[PDB]
């Protein structure tokens, strides 16, 4: 949420450090965001070709027909 | 800012106000370089372990720009400050003081008033 | 030139489908310098604490605009980026910096201060309505 | 022509027993094109939720088969498709190609709609009572 990461815009901010913790928390959320959407498309990549790659006349829905 | 502090650490003209708004600066810088030191060794860190951990401590042009962006506005909200006190001294650089506490930048505002507090106690 | 929207020179010799793609995306850079040009005039204390408060917001959006940057850059330096991909990592991004910076040149143009800014700030939201995001 | 079988003209000097089996193939090809054809029309959403739901069926059979054939393909392009395989392969898929065509154009010929349509289709159902799949 715009405002929960918003650790910068308050009325009573507390003084702090300039210790980042929280951000390397936030860009590892931000990679491991990227890398589930590349690994969602990997898995559907993988499973496309896998149900293309069957033998001839292999994984077809009505077996026998 | 190095050398501003330089150039008042050995001013005793400056009197106790002078030498405690040094004091906070100082430990400001203190506090930046230890986050400086921290962002090195998370770079050396990244570049002594040879693989290419896509961590956030690898040393990338855009990491270190994404490190130092707020490190960048807190370096120059306190240049601006250091420019707008100078030559001012006791109840003038208390005055000064005040004057940036009406920032709205709330990082601004806290930094500001932390300051505003040790130099005024 | 002035307060134009940033233009791009594209080398010649660069593949004309490229170049549209190119000039596709280039839109959502321009948004990302007008927003930051914005922000470092704004937050001048004259401008108000208005000002100040909304630059501050653009700085924690652009925060997160070069935290993904960093990522890409990331994942780039892996060789894993394409240009197709790249496009339709950047869709969501294109669409929040470009609804961003349109806020910003409507804050621009109006002069918008206080209850004026305010007042412009609930306009947008209204007109922001049916983008969830 | 109308509303044909499609036709194909082969060119004469392909061996005659060559000409004779793609003749025997080509049935199944008519039987795809026309199924195609009535799916691809029939997929109107004028036509109703009963023709609609028919046609969407029908184009799932359509895109398996068009699997298949991507499958035989990639055999021809492997080298491992003989003729006589393919026409194997296909014998069982050229049969249900056919029944579906089949059903189609009676659907068509009849103009089935509603509840005529579902009652043709128990018919034809019971039509099939021989052939299991």
């Amino acid at each position: 949420d715009y405002f929960l990461n918003n650790k910068h815009v308050g009325r009573n901010v507390p003084y702090s450090g300039y210790d980042c913790d929280d951000l390397s928390v936030f860009e590892m959320d931000v990679q491991s965001l990227i890398s589930r959407e590349e690994c969602l498309c990997h898995s559907m990549i993988q499973e496309t070709l896998q149900v293309m790659e069957a033998a001839p006349g292999t994984g077809l829905p009505t077996v026998g027909l | 800012i190095r050398r501003y502090t330089d150039q008042r650490s050995l001013d005793r003209s400056f009197g106790l106000v002078g030498q405690s708004f040094c004091a906070a600066l100082h430990q400001e810088l203190r506090e930046y370089y230890r986050l400086l030191s921290v962002l090195h060794s998370q770079l050396q860190l990244e570049d002594d372990q040879g693989v290419n951990l896509g961590l956030e401590s690898s040393l990338t042009l855009r990491r270190l720009l994404v490190w130092t962006y707020d490190p960048k506005i807190r370096l120059k909200t306190l240049a601006a400050l250091v420019d707008h006190c100078q030559g001012r001294k006791g109840g003038e650089l208390a005055s000064a003081v005040h004057a940036y506490t009406k920032t709205g930048d709330p990082y601004m505002r806290s930094l500001v008033q932390h300051i505003l507090s040790l130099v005024s106690h | 030139a002035g307060r134009q929207s940033r233009t791009f020179l594209v080398d010649p010799n660069l593949d004309l489908s490229i170049r549209e793609l190119v000039h596709r995306i280039l839109p959502v850079a321009a948004s990302y310098s007008a927003v930051t040009r914005f922000i470092e005039e704004k937050s001048s204390f004259e401008y108000g604490q208005v000002n100040h408060a909304l630059a501050a917001a653009m700085r924690t959006l652009v925060k997160e605009h070069l935290i993904l940057v960093s990522q890409l850059e990331q994942l780039h330096r892996q060789g894993l980026l394409s240009l197709q991909k790249l496009w339709f990592y950047i869709q969501p991004a294109m669409r929040t910096m470009d609804i961003l910076a349109s806020l910003a040149t409507s804050v621009d143009k109006g002069e918008c201060l206080g209850g004026s800014t305010l007042s412009l700030l609930h306009d947008r939201s209204f007109s922001y309505t049916g983008d969830s995001q």
